[PDB]
């Protein structure tokens, strides 16, 4: 697991613990599938906590039960006054999303790779040198994501401004 | 019957400790007295089940007699509670079963009596040997069940209802007995 | 035969720790504990629905106690409730079920009855059935553990807290 | 097959009109009707249990006649307690039961249901049934009709025959 | 095989648009839609008939909305009562009906259920019985077809309907 997609120009195969100095490549398409699907959540959750820090709403009115998008708070309170109602919705959509179509269902070419021929922006025009990096960068822009949300949950409750 | 094992199940196998099949033909009387005593215990464990847990019919039995259902003892003395206008009908309806509509007189005990689905024995044979076996340990237990529940009313004085209700299910420190 | 059942379409034959390759010795008795445990958690899973509904018999499970079967609570202190001569009558009969009656040593968990007495006369009806079996099974193990645990974290059982309307973690008093 | 089928163990082939040798082809009609003759006064012996134990539909039958459920009585006069556009709805319904859906010119009786919706796969134990139901069929024409028989020349119910204690005619 | 199937006596294949041999490949979509349509307007008229003799739920059905079962209509609005909670535990729970378990995209109609379990092996007696749940469909299709336009045509529902001498 010398020369792929973790392999590095700063920090070539780092790997301190003892995740996978073996040749079982079914331990490490494991890890990596959860590598960025933690970091494509985190690239979300960067840019989804800095519109709600710089107050940036949706134009109103969440409910039609008189709670508009303002009055929801920015951080780990918007948890507690999003409506229940849609509370549920979020959670059984994304579920929607987890369970049926977010999928290798007919197979791509590498992990993570979830365009089932239904949706492609592009993906034939490049020229093979540059698919593997394109695709080395959403991997280390996931990279620093889920520490950079890591660093506002973690000072959130700390109060540390950043 | 001996050859497919029928009696005999895995816990003991062919359980005849003292030696009592000598040959074929009165494994044959033997087990057909077992099978009907097994049946009929059977409906006497499941009434002492119904009768013990107060389920009675609402209204007289004997309207001429003034008896109630609800006065008639869940214990052994039960049945002779019941008018012998009452219970010649169910010797004579009874009777009349074993005489002519399922014979006791047949030995085999096969009477056909079939509910077909709940026993497809031609194409599932391991059925059959699950339902006749279990027809049998069921008959033997309940006939074991029914001689316990009529000698702990015996000794005690009281029916399976109310020695239940005291606890008295040990014959040590109580007044009965020289135990 | 065994080793192809359990693995149904969403995710096929389904071992993140890969222990079928490395160690299929194991297998037979591993698929046994899940079958075992699918149906322990099972009747567990029904058991809390009956027990939270506040379906009870009647009268004293012991009279001498003067403990009532609707005096048992309906969580997770219920079993450990009912006193200690009470609990030894059911571990020995359970007991005499998992040894005598259902032998658990029996690795292929046939014993004798079928699914309702028959036995399923298609091979792959027979399939379908035996899967339906361990995904209800691997169901209630999650459903049981997540019964017990969200008990013990609100505080509540499941009557309790269904009358309360605590289903939302977000905006109680709670950890996060 | 079908004329082994009223036979069951104690008078056997009982005929004493030798119908049996006079008519051999005007059988398969005749055992049509004493298969409907039976199906119809089984269900209606049934029927005389469940009306003279009370138990009752709890509403209206006709709420324009203004006429319960639970005061026309349980006895003969039962289907002449009830409206006339009721009962034309009873014989315009079983009519299209009667010819539309499962006949009476299909003197096989062999219509689509079976027994309890399933074929019975041993011929002997289907044998077995299909004597049931000509003996239950033929014990209940003779039990329907000694039930409006004897209220008629009583002038009470099954119900109140029994309650009364006015069992025995002596 | 599947072309035999929904054929009885009184009609036959009755076919006054034909579609037999114009478009033929097209059938095995649209027995797969008769069936479905059939399956929930069976089930949907069952349940017209228990919402109208009033059964209700003992409860309630949203206490934070305060809605008790006997609080909703027995007609058509009674599908709107549903809070917006309640009908999207509907479509999120029937997703994983309709995609995954039972995939409606599966024109069989074959989800290996059988007929209360049983798998008919008698090959007219399941023929017998899959005409039996096309027509029972067909029948109930126009079954609660025919109460829709019986509820928004007079304003009341089939209970007030019947308590009223309103049918004829
Ligand atoms: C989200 C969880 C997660 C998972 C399952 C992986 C998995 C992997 N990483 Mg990645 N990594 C992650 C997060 C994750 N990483 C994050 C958030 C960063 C940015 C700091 C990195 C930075 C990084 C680099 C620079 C490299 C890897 C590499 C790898 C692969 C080799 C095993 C390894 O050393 O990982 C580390 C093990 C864990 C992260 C598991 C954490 C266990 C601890 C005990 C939890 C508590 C802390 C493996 C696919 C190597 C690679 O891909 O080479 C081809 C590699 O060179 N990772
Ligand atoms: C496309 C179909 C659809 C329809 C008709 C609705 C309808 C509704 N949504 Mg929902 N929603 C949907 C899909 C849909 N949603 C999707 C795909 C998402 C993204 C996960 C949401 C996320 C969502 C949230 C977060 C909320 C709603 C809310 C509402 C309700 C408005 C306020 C109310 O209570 O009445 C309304 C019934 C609001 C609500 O439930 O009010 C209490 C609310 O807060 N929706
Ligand atoms: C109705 C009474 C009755 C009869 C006629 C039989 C007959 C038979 N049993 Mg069964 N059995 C019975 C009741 C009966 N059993 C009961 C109640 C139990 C539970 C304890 C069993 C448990 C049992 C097992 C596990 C097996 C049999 C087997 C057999 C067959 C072997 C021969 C034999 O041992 O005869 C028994 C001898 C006699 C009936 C004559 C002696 C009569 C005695 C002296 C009367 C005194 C009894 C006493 C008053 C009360 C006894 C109970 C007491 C200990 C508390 C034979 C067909 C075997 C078999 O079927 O193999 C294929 C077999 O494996 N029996
Ligand atoms: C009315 C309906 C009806 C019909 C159409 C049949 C037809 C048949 N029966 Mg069945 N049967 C019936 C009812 C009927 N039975 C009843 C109520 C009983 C007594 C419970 C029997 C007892 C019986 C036995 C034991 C046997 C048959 C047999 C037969 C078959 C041979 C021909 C024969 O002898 O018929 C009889 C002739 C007729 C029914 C035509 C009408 C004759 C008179 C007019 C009837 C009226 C007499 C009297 C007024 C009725 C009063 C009854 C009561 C109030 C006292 C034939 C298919 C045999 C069979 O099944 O062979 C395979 C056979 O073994 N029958
Ligand atoms: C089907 C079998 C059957 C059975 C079990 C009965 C039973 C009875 N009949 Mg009925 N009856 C029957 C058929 C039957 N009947 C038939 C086929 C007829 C001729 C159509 C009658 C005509 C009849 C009359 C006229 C009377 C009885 C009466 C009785 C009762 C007499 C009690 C007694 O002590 O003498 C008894 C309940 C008597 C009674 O008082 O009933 C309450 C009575 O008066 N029966
Ligand atoms: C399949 C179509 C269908 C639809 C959309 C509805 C819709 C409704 N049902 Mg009804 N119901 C139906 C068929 C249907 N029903 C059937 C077939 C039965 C018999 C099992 C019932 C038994 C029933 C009861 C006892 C009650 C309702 C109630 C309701 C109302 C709201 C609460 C609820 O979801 O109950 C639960 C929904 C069901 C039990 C539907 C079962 C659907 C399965 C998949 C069919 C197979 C809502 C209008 C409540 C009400 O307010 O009545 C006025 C109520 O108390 N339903
Ligand atoms: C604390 C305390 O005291 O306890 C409280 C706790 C709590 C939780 C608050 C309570 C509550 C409220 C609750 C839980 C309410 C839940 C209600 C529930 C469960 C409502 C089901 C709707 C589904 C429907 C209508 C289906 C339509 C289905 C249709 C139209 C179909 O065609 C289905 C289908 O399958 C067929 C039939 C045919 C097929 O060809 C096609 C498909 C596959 C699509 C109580 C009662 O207050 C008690
Ligand atoms: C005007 C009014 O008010 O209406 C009145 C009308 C009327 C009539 C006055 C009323 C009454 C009183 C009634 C009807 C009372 C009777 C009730 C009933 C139902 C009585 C069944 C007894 C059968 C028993 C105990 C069986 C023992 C059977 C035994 C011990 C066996 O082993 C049977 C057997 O099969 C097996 C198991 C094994 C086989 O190998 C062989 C045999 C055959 C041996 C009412 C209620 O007051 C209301
Ligand atoms: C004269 C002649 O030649 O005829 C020929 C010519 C012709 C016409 C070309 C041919 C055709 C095709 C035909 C007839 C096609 C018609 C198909 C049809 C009629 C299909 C019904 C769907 C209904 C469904 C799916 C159920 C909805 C209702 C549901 C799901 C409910 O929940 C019920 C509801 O109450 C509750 C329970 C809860 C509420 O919250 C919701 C509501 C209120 C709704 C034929 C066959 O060749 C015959
Ligand atoms: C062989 C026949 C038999 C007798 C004669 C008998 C009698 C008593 N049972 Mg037992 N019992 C079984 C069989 C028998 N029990 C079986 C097959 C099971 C299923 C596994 C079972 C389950 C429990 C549980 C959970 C409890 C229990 C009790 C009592 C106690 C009530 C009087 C009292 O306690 O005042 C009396 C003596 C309670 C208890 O022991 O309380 C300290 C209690 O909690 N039983
Ligand atoms: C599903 C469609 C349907 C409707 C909409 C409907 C309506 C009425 N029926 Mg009902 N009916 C059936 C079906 C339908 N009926 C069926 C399948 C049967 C079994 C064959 C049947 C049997 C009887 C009997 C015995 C009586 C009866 C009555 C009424 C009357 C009540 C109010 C009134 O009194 O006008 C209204 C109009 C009574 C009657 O006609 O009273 C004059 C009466 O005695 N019906």
């Amino acid at each position: 697991f010398e020369n792929e997609l973790g392999a590095q120009p700063p920090l070539g195969f780092f790997d301190p613990l003892g995740l996978v100095e073996d040749g079982n490549q079914a331990k490490f398409d494991r890890l990596r599938y959860v590598e960025l699907k933690h970091g494509r959540i985190s690239m979300l959750a960067v840019v989804g906590y800095l519109i709600e820090k710089a107050g940036i709403r949706l134009p109103g009115n969440i409910s039609y039960d008189g709670t508009s998008f303002a009055d929801i708070p920015d951080g780990f309170a918007a948890l507690s006054k999003i409506p229940d109602a849609g509370l549920f919705q979020l959670f059984a959509f994304i579920g929607f999303l987890e369970v049926f179509v977010m999928k290798d269902i007919t197979g791509g070419e590498f992990v993570g790779d979830f365009r089932n021929g239904f949706i492609d922006f592009g993906w034939d025009s490049f020229d093979e040198e540059t698919k593997l990096k394109k695709r080395a960068i959403e991997l280390n822009q996931g990279r620093a994501a889920m520490m950079g949300i890591l660093a506002l949950m973690v000072h959130e409750k700390l109060g540390v401004s950043l | 019957e001996l050859e497919d094992g029928i009696g005999a199940v895995a816990p003991l196998g062919y359980f005849d400790p003292l030696g009592y099949i000598k040959d074929e033909e009165t494994f044959i009387r033997y087990r057909a007295v077992e099978r009907k005593h097994g049946r009929v215990a059977m409906m006497a464990m499941l009434g002492t089940f119904v009768h013990n847990n107060g389920w009675t019919f609402d209204g007289y039995l004997s309207p001429s007699q003034g008896l109630k259902f609800s006065d008639i003892d869940s214990g052994i003395g039960g049945l002779f509670q019941v008018p012998p206008a009452g219970l010649a009908q169910i010797i004579l309806l009874c009777g009349f079963v074993e005489l002519a509509w399922w014979p006791a007189s047949n030995l085999s005990g096969d009477y056909g009596v079939r509910l077909g689905t709940l026993n497809d024995w031609e194409e599932q044979p391991a059925k059959y040997y699950r339902q006749k076996n279990a027809e049998l340990n069921n008959g033997r237990a309940a006939m074991m069940g029914i001689l316990g529940t009529f000698t702990h009313e015996v000794i005690t004085g009281q029916n399976f209802a109310e020695q239940a209700a005291a606890g008295h299910f040990s014959p040590f420190g109580d007044g009965q007995g020289f135990f | 035969s065994e080793i192809e059942l359990g693995a149904t379409e969403p995710l096929g034959v389904f071992d993140p720790l890969g222990w079928l390759e490395t160690e299929p010795e194991a297998f037979e008795r591993r698929r046994a504990v899940e079958r075992k445990h699918g149906r322990v958690a099972m009747a567990a899973v029904v058991g809390t629905i009956v027990h939270n509904n506040h379906i009870v018999f009647d009268g004293y499970i012991s009279p001498s106690n003067n403990l009532k079967f609707s005096d048992i609570p309906t969580g997770i202190d219920g079993i450990f409730s009912v006193p200690t001569a009470g609990l030894a009558q059911i571990i020995a009969f359970l007991g005499f079920v998992e040894l005598a009656w259902l032998p658990a040593s029996q690795y292929d968990g046939d014993y004798g009855v079928g699914y309702f007495g028959n036995d399923i006369l298609d091979p792959e009806e027979k399939a379908r059935k035996l899967n339906a079996e361990l995904n209800n099974g691997r169901a209630a193990m999650m459903g049981i553990m997540g019964n017990m645990v969200a008990e013990k974290i609100t505080g509540q059982t499941m009557y309790e807290q269904y009358a309360a309307g605590h289903f939302n973690p977000f905006n109680d008093g709670e950890g996060f």
